[PDB]
């Protein structure tokens, strides 16, 4: 019975209540935000060849 | 260093640009006017556009706009009738030579307002002697033309160009505000055809003194 001398917590045990959750990336925060404000800027810029100011305040031709 | 349409272009990058007040796009129609830009209609586009844009306004910059809207000939219904807003609030803060530049742009306009039309005429038959007989058909063309059919107006008007002779283009108004009112009071209208004999300036009341007696039909003159 010399296997109950042995911390009977399992190698996986550990690894799976010490890694618990996949952490969080640090580029995935710029990589969601630019898609979103990549959005922002095709709508609302001026510049931009998709803008909405000219559907939202037509023109005065 | 005579340059007209390069002033056209600084014009137009005054007014596309993002917070034009009110006394930028007041003067920038003035502008237009005094240049005499019917063929430029963007410009004057982006002018109305910027003038119901502005939220800003005083009593001056409400006259120089409105006049410049009404004898350049622009017409936009949704920029001007949304400028009485300005004007009802403005109303007593205005003197009666600028009331009488409201009236008539916002009535020749055809802005059916008649909450304005209620108090401009009641400062014109209260304070009748502060008025200049050319700035009662001024009013007189608003209201009758902003679709009021106010004769509390039509007779105080009466009693002032009986009293005071008036210009040639201040009674070929008078006459047509009371063409549209139908009212054909030979009484005034009399009073106002002795001021067709100096001479007139412009065609353009002649021609309107024409259609004001042929639509009461009393004789050409």
């Amino acid at each position: 019975d010399r296997v109950l001398s042995l911390p009977a917590v399992s190698k996986n045990q550990v690894l799976e209540n010490v890694f618990h959750t996949a952490p969080k990336a640090p580029v995935e925060h710029l990589e969601k935000m630019v898609s979103a404000n990549s959005k922002v800027y095709d709508a609302l810029n001026l510049q931009s060849k998709r803008v909405l100011i000219w559907q939202v305040k037509p023109a005065l031709f | 260093e005579n340059d007209v349409p390069a002033i056209l272009k600084e014009i137009d990058s005054l007014v596309s640009r993002e917070a034009v007040s009110a006394k930028e796009v007041s003067d920038a129609a003035v502008a237009l006017t005094y240049l005499q830009v019917k063929a430029n209609r963007r410009l004057w586009g982006k002018v109305l556009e910027k003038a119901g844009a502005a939220q800003d306004y005083d009593a001056a910059s409400l006259t120089n706009l409105l006049w410049a809207i009404n004898t350049g000939g622009v017409e936009h219904f949704k920029t001007v009738a949304e400028l009485a807003g300005p004007a009802v609030s403005l109303l007593p803060s205005l003197s009666p030579v600028q009331l009488s530049i409201v009236v008539e742009a916002l009535g020749g306009a055809g802005v059916k307002n008649y909450e304005l039309y209620n108090k401009a005429s009641a400062v014109v038959v209260s304070k009748i002697g502060e008025f200049k007989p050319a700035e009662i058909a001024r009013v007189l063309y608003g209201v009758a033309f902003g679709g009021v059919n106010d004769v509390a107006l039509a007779k105080a008007a009466g009693k002032v160009f009986a009293s005071t002779e008036v210009d040639s283009r201040t009674a070929a108004q008078a006459l047509y505000a009371l063409a549209k009112l139908g009212r054909a009071d030979k009484a005034t209208v009399d009073a106002l055809l002795k001021s067709f004999k100096k001479g007139t300036e412009s065609a353009s009341d002649a021609a309107a003194a024409s259609f004001a007696l042929g639509s009461l039909s009393f004789k050409a003159e």
